[PDB]
RNA sequence: GGCCGGGCCACCA
RNA sequence: UGAUAUUGAAAUUCGGCUUUCUAACCCGCACCACUUAUCGUGGUGGGAGACAGUGUCAGGCGGGCAGUUUGA
RNA sequence: UGAGUAGCGAAAGACGGGUGAGAAUCCCGUCCACCGAUUGACUAAGGUUUCCAGAGGAAGGCUCGUCCGCUCUGGGUUAGUCGGGUCCUAAGCUGAGGCCGACAGGCGUAGGCGAUGGAUAACAGGUUGAUAUUCCUGUACCACCUAUAUCGAUGGGGGGACGCAGUAGGAUAGGCGAAGCGUGCGAUUGGAUGCACGUCUAAGCAGUAAGGCUUAUUGGCAAAUCCGGUAGCUGAGCUGUGAUGGGGAGAAUUCGAGUCGUUGAUUUCACACUGCCGAGAAAAGCCUCUAGAAAUAGGUGCCCGUACCGCAAACCGACACAGGUAGUCAAGAUGAGAAUUCUAAGGUGAGCGAGCGAACUCUCGUUAAGGAACUCGGCAAAAUGACCCCGUAACUUCGGGAGAAGGGGUGCUCUUAGAGCCGCAGUGAAUAGGCCCAAGCGACUGUUUAUCAAAAACACAGGUCUCUGCUAAACCGUAAGGUGAUGUAUAGGGGCUGACGCCUGCCCGGUGCUGGAAGGUUAAGAGGAGUGGUUGAAGCUACGAAUCGAAGCCCCAGUAAACGGCGGCCUAAGGUAGCGAAAUUCCUUGUCGGGUAAGUUCCGACCCGCACGAAAGGCGUAACGAUUUGGGCACUGUCUCAACGAGA
RNA sequence: CUACCCUUGGUCAGGUUGAAGUUCAGGUAACACUGAAUGGAGGACCGAACCGACUUACGUUGAAAAGUGAGCGGAUGAACU
RNA sequence: AUCCUGAGUACGACGGAGCACGUGAAAUUCCGUCGGAAUCUGGGAGGACCAUCUCCUAAGGCUAAAUACUCUCUAGUG
């Protein structure tokens, strides 16, 4: 049966990725909670 | 007139349709065309505020001239063709110095007829003047509200409004609806009633069809939950069960009135109608 | 309780 | 829905009422320019006009929505 | 611990040979078997090295393992023309200025980004362990540059440029046949001398082509010789060349033939033509107008992707998971068919086996006599079934019902519809409607509780009420800005009803809605008579009645396809038509009749309607239904009543 | 994923039925009207692909956190993708 | 004390807020709306308010230190 996760690289980059992050304040601070945290990897 | 179906099928069973013997060109100009996406009842932000619109045919715009501001050139008309974006057929003119131009087709209008608008023009089927020179008891359509905006009122099939009598820079008109009220004496109007008299006898006959048009169902709110509608819940069929029938919004919907106070026209409004 | 001839208004031991 | 501010000039009639005016304010009206632009701003006409809209105050309606109560 | 227990994930393997310390499990061979509108071939997404070679066998692999999509080491993806960028726009996103907003921000103009669409120059053959329209060979094309002898729009106009169905044709691909020509083979099982295949070759460049379509003067911001007004272009395919090249059934690097018939597209001409209503993108490339201001030869041509899996062992499902995953190619026999069965191309034998042939479970086949007695219920199974020809009821909205029902035929051989031949049986397998009578509900096709409900529920076409005069009403939003609508009362929103037919009664007292009267009542505000505190007073200060003062509410009227109500003298009025033990009836298995040997269910009546009733519609109604309910024929292991056989 | 929607693409073996129109032959003062032919309409019929999910059997520490087998509904449309 | 000394200001009504303080005997501070002074014989406060007395001189601005914290750095401590 179909499941949840479709992949798509095309979505998953422009819903997740670094330009969607820094184009909202509040996507801006995802990157710096996640910098805080010292993640390796910030976005898509 | 209209064409009656033979019930070959339960869906065809009572269905009637147009037969489009008016329709002296089937297709469109396609200088005067321009593309018209659907909306299906969604704003701006995306959210749907209208019900019961989305899919329906693809459609192309016809620009039509409602304006009529092109004064003192004849124009003849050179077909009759189905507009998709109105109940009206609509009237391919061409003007004298080979301008073409659309315009709503009047009723009894024909292929080979002169049309001309301005304040000189005769009184005559098709002809836009201003209500300044347009005889008392003239039907009329396509009647501007605003000096130059271009006719508002009376443009669909059928439509027609008859003018009263002139109170200083105001003409009285009796609109389509039965209202009287005043309109300004600048505001033009065409000469005649609307074609397509024929529109609303119409049978649509199946749920298909109407989807056709852009129409999605209508679910009656004694059906839903009372989270979606004050007329949702109760055990059963349940009776309105409250003092007035309610939209779905929460407002009395059957005889309260929601035309505005304070309104310019109120002065303008002799006598009401629907 | 207020006011007017029962009706409107008012009442935070 | 009322008062008041924005809000100005004349009259008629009984602190008001009414009518007229234009110049505030308004026009999802027309044309013009910026400008290859159905936004905007400015200009000129037209319409409307001290109304409307909006602020503050006040009365009314208000399961549309909300917080809760509904004893032993 | 349970326990050496459950399981080891859809299936056909056998043997020989090899390798190895070790082999059902690896390699090779032969035979057998499975898929084949696909278990075959090719694209896309997604994955991201899983691809190739050599070496390995700790762990992973549901067993084994010498093997591997696992481990180690070394390798592998080549483009002016393929797909994308240096081209175009759609939805949508964004947005200089701008509009709006406690902040944060929201919206929006020009503009921009954005394919799933438009434009756009390369084909055939060969070659590797792994790449190929990319490398090589052959033959091309496109853009730009140079060398040797009118151009014109970030302007106008045209064009690009478009739905759905159906029909008749042209051509071609492909299929089949004869063997015309060629290439193999001619067989120790009784016979014959016949059996088995091949029959190709691109872009490009020339030529051809069935077909299909069809002069003057004066608004497109200035001008136009263009467009608008007025008084020939396209086109599948063919032929030659490309090519004495290449490939070839085969034979010994050399040689080796490319034809006749038939059928004929789902491909193409081509959305060409015809018809229809629901009326079917844009922009650039391109052509042209105006304002305005050659061939030939040689050379140059960038970036990104390119391995491999890809209807799966590599993607989504935690798995080497019976599931999900867009498009394309579409052989033969049979047939209407892409159904069915067997095959071709090509792929595959399913990552535990060996025995045995108990109970019991599951899947499958048969069954004496009977034939629904089973059971809540014929649940399941059985029966029906294709094609051709007869024949076909009530009812009906005249379409239908209808494939009603019910019958008949079918193999093979020969002769020109007959004559024969064989079997138990001839659509001899596989696949292919069970039907009839009656009632309830809903008109109908459709929709629904992803994952216990598919329905009588929702929707629906139709009806009616109501709102709405356009900056409409309604709706989203604080606003700006939007939807409604580039619509305008034959339109748009909301309520209820639910095809159609015949109809839809009584009550406006109450509530809601609509309109009237400005009589009573009321707030802010105005208006200030008067009074207290303090300083005989002003004055400062705390209060304070006349009266003016809106809507609402009270009052009056109307309105029931508004909310509602439809008696037991009382009311506002006391239920019309139709229907009725009903999807409604407690008593109740009401009573009577029909149907059965027997009928709490069913059908027809009665009316005593606990507690039907007219758009939360009444009563009917052809057609329709994986709906509910009763009856009947067929038929059967459902049952009497179980038996045997096959496999897991 | 799922619901609705927007833009732009794609897909639907075969068989059956036979609406409107048109032509002819009648018929008529004219028009109705009749018969044949043709024509090819339909949320039309049967039925693969495809989309569903009515019954039943199996599965229920599953092959599968909703499936499989056998039948079953739709299958040019309010279709599916 | 001849002139100057912060005006839509102080202040008031209505609606709110901040003050320990819930509008209360509520002074004192601020905001919206509307109104709106006085001018050294002036003005403000001393918890309603008035008079006297006392203290001060609004409606312009600037100002170190004592105080708060530790992602850090250096040296140490339990
Ligand atoms: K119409
Ligand atoms: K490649
Ligand atoms: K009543
Ligand atoms: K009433
Ligand atoms: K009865
Ligand atoms: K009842
Ligand atoms: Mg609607
Ligand atoms: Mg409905
Ligand atoms: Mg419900
Ligand atoms: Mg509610
Ligand atoms: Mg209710
Ligand atoms: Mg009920
Ligand atoms: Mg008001
Ligand atoms: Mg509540
Ligand atoms: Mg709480
Ligand atoms: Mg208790
Ligand atoms: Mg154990
Ligand atoms: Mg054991
Ligand atoms: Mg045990
Ligand atoms: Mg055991
Ligand atoms: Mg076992
Ligand atoms: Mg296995
Ligand atoms: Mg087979
Ligand atoms: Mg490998
Ligand atoms: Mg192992
Ligand atoms: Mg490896
Ligand atoms: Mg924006
Ligand atoms: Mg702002
Ligand atoms: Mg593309
Ligand atoms: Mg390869
Ligand atoms: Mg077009
Ligand atoms: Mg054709
Ligand atoms: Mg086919
Ligand atoms: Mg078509
Ligand atoms: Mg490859
Ligand atoms: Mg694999
Ligand atoms: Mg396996
Ligand atoms: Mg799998
Ligand atoms: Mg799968
Ligand atoms: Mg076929
Ligand atoms: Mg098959
Ligand atoms: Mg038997
Ligand atoms: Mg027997
Ligand atoms: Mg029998
Ligand atoms: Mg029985
Ligand atoms: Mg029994
Ligand atoms: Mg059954
Ligand atoms: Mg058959
Ligand atoms: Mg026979
Ligand atoms: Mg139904
Ligand atoms: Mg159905
Ligand atoms: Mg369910
Ligand atoms: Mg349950
Ligand atoms: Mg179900
Ligand atoms: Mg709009
Ligand atoms: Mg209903
Ligand atoms: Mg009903
Ligand atoms: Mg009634
Ligand atoms: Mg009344
Ligand atoms: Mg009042
Ligand atoms: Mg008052
Ligand atoms: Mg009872
Ligand atoms: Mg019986
Ligand atoms: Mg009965
Ligand atoms: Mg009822
Ligand atoms: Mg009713
Ligand atoms: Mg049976
Ligand atoms: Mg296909
Ligand atoms: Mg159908
Ligand atoms: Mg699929
Ligand atoms: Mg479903
Ligand atoms: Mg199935
Ligand atoms: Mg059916
Ligand atoms: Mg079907
Ligand atoms: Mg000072
Ligand atoms: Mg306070
Ligand atoms: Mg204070
Ligand atoms: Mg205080
Ligand atoms: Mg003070």
């Amino acid at each position: 049966v179909k499941r949840t996760y479709q992949p798509n690289k095309r979505k998953h980059s422009k819903v997740h990725g670094f330009r969607k992050r820094m184009s909202t304040k509040n996507g801006r601070k995802v990157l710096a909670r996640r910098r805080r945290k010292g993640r390796k990897v910030l976005s898509a | 007139a209209i064409k009656k179906y033979k019930p070959i099928t339960n869906g065809r069973r009572n269905m009637t349709s147009l037969d489009f013997a008016e329709i002296t060109k089937t297709t469109p100009e396609k200088s005067l065309l321009k593309p018209l996406p659907k909306k299906a009842g969604r704003n701006n932000q995306g959210k749907l505020t209208v019900r019961h619109h989305g899919g329906g045919h693809k459609r192309q715009y016809r620009v039509i001239d409602f304006k009529r501001n092109k004064d003192g050139i004849n124009a003849k008309v050179d077909s009759i063709q189905y507009d998709p974006n109105r109940s009206a057929n609509i009237a391919l003119v061409v003007y004298a110095d080979g301008e073409k131009r659309y315009i709503i087709a009047p009723k009894g209008l024909e292929v080979g007829q002169i049309v001309e608008s301005g304040a000189e023009a005769d009184i005559k089927v098709g002809n836009a003047l201003p209500l300044q020179n347009i005889p008392v008891g003239t039907v009329v359509h396509n009647i501007e509200l605003k000096p130059g905006k271009g006719g508002q009122i009376a443009r669909s099939a059928g439509a027609s409004a008859q003018v009263l009598g002139k109170e200083g820079k105001y003409v009285l008109i009796r609109l389509r609806s039965g209202e009287v009220r005043m309109i300004l004496s600048t505001c033009r109007a065409t000469i005649g009633q609307v074609g397509n008299l024929q529109h609303e006898l119409v049978n649509v006959g199946k749920a298909g069809r109407s989807r056709w048009k852009g129409i999605r169902p209508t679910v009656r709110g004694s059906v839903m939950n009372p989270n979606d509608h004050p007329h949702g819940g109760g055990e059963g069929r349940a009776p309105i069960g409250r003092p007035s029938p309610m939209s779905p919004w929460g407002k009395p919907t059957l005889g309260k009135k929601t035309r505005r106070g304070k309104k310019s026209s109120d002065k303008l409004i002799v006598r009401g109608r629907k």
